């Protein structure tokens, strides 16, 4: 539903979402006779929701001690800063309804 | 059963060079092989808000407010040296011949009648109505686009190269011959015959079209300008840069080849609005509206496929258009 | 008995290089080992509708809007310096030899009968006929693809470099001998014999091959160009690249190899319509159609199998084509 819908047009908007960063935890591997609910699609097929910290993946540097890194220093460049700027510009108009939710979410952001 | 092709191209004839500009004094156009070229130099600029501000909000307070916010604009400029009062533009033009033969096709029997349809055109009559039209667009200085207007003594020095020397040299005067009239002369038609023989494979011609616009002491020129884009980049980039080659400004080859193929006075509006470039759906980008509409049956994509497939031949007074934008070429087919 | 090899592949023979460009003055060409290379520049292009529109939306009152916000491309264009009027193009050619020997066979007696079929070919009618055909396609300047059409005086410099110093040289005329005639000379004889003795294996040849196209002054050269994946969609402005080496514009090795092997006049549809490149399913992407179709027996994949499996030898003319696209090398068998 979500892939074809947000591919072209095929959505009445419903409950659709993506589940990243889940890890496989097995309890017997190729000889599973430990616990119950354990058949030949569930051969230790207990997976595990994500719990990563605020620095789970890596981040590239953007201000080294070079010309294009630090010698041209009127940039403030960052990819997370680009994502924060996009998240600001997606709500750059204060409507006549959501001022209660848009009253502490812009300057705080 | 005889239809067109899916892919079908035509490599262009009348290849021009680029327009390397230089500048010197008048009556130094005789020894004009050593002039310093017009450099490309920046300037800073700011102005006030001359925008037509949309009157859903066109208020006096914002007009006063938008002045102490200036316009951070660094642009480029192309002046003469202040010791000089002329503009020299030199480039090289060659023709190739064999306008009917494509560069790609699908149906090999389709080209076997298109090339001999072009050959019935050629064996009927020469290129000697397109010939003096292109020879007039060369003998005046329409390739000087904005440098031509306002100048005093505009001149064209066409040479002709077949080894490391010049066979016969033409000279003209570019403001005597206007932009209305196409009248052959005792000298210009002997260059029309040159390019009409060059479009049939009867010699290798190589026209070196040198211009001389007399414009003023330390005045400014107009080279064509590139496509820079202020993408919200770093350091506040330029809003107008202009096309250069090695330490010299220039006009592009497609613009200086667009000036030559201003041919057709065969458009369904008038004749007194001037000539237009030849292309499919023959239009002017500046003047905004497109002549040769597909409402009329006077497209290129209507004349050529009704002249080849259905063999409904158009007027002799208009076949010059179709052969002219087969000299132009381009990607055809669906 | 003795069926085909299901996976079989040959290497290259007539190994080209990349041809890099420069430009200079005519008759300065003799002392020319230092000319500056024709480099790929960038210019801005703003064109209009020159494309065939189909009226499902293209109204007569619709084209009035499309020519004030046009399509603003950006191309890569190489031209000469405006004080130079030639085109120096230099590549290097080597010929390896041992044509019929495959590189990845399945069977054991298939290749052993194919190798002595090609060896009794060479033992009766040598490599010399294709050798003088490739010698003609080197003798003119067909590898100057568009740099030759509308040119004025082309003279190809060929050297047989066996050491630091050359062995013997060849000066030619790409317009006296032409795009039609395959008939020998008093000097193309020896270069045919050299490519013949290089294809057989009786001496390794290396041929540096320099072309001087008098294209004109400041004119458009045509280096071969690369592909535009995600470069007119990411930033949108650039829509034409060009192939390049270190501060030079260059011709690809595969299309200079393509112009080496426009050999076969033995296509069945005609003979005066120009020889095409030698391929299995001998075909051109210019004209669209395909000669050497398998709706007739005269295709390559039918000829080679009938000449090896069925054991019937085709005509004396058209065994040249079969060993020609053995010399080309490719992926054969059930791919």
């Amino acid at each position: 539903a979500a892939r074809e819908a947000r591919s072209r047009q095929e959505s009445w908007p419903h409950g659709f979402s993506e589940y990243p960063n889940l890890a496989i935890q097995k309890f017997g591997g190729t000889k599973p006779q430990n616990i119950s609910q354990l058949n030949n699609e569930r051969r230790g097929e207990n997976w595990l929701l994500p719990s990563l910290p605020p620095n789970w993946q890596r981040q590239n540097v953007n201000a080294p001690m070079r010309h294009s890194s630090v010698f041209e220093h009127d940039f403030g460049r960052t990819p997370e800063v680009s994502r924060l700027t996009r998240t600001l510009q997606r709500f750059l108009a204060k409507t006549v309804h959501n001022n209660l939710a848009i009253r502490q979410r812009r300057a705080q952001l | 059963i005889l239809s067109t092709a899916s892919v079908l191209a035509f490599e262009r004839k009348l290849d021009p060079s680029d327009a390397l500009m230089s500048a010197g004094a008048w009556a130094q156009r005789d020894a004009s092989q050593e002039w310093p070229a017009v450099t490309v130099r920046e300037k800073s600029v700011r102005g006030t808000i001359s925008n037509r501000l949309k009157t859903k909000d066109r208020d006096p307070a914002k007009l006063d407010a938008s002045i102490q916010s200036p316009n951070l604009q660094t642009v480029d400029v192309a002046n003469l040296p202040s010791d000089a009062d002329t503009l020299k533009v030199r480039f090289t033009l060659r023709v190739l011949g064999g306008a009917g033969t494509p560069s790609a096709c699908n149906d090999a029997a389709y080209r076997d009648k298109l090339l001999q349809t072009v050959a019935t055109y050629v064996n009927d009559q020469g290129f000697a109505e397109l010939a003096r039209r292109y020879a007039h667009n060369l003998a005046n200085a329409r390739f000087l686009w904005r440098n031509r207007v306002g100048a005093e003594a505009v001149e064209v020095r066409i040479n002709h190269i077949r080894q490391g020397e010049v066979a016969r040299a033409w000279r003209f005067d570019a403001l005597a011959i206007g932009l209305r009239d196409f009248k052959a002369d005792a000298e210009l038609d002997a260059l029309a015959e040159l390019i009409a023989s060059g479009l049939s494979g009867s010699g290798h011609v190589l026209l070196e079209v040198v211009a001389f616009a007399r414009i003023g002491d330390g005045q400014e020129v107009f080279p064509s300008q590139e496509l820079i884009l202020d993408k919200g980049d770093k350091k506040g980039q330029k809003s107008k840069t202009l096309y250069s080659v090695r330490d010299a400004a220039a006009i592009h080859s497609q613009k200086i080849g667009n000036a030559l193929r201003t041919i057709d006075t065969w458009y369904p509006d008038e004749d007194g609005l001037g000539p237009i470039a030849v292309e499919p759906y023959g239009s002017v980008t500046s003047q905004g509206k497109a002549y040769r509409q597909p409402k009329q049956k006077l497209d290129f994509y209507t004349l050529l496929d009704n002249w080849v497939l259905r063999d409904e031949a158009p007027a002799v007074e208009q076949q010059h258009y179709v052969i002219a934008n087969l000299i132009r070429g381009g990607v055809f087919g669906e």
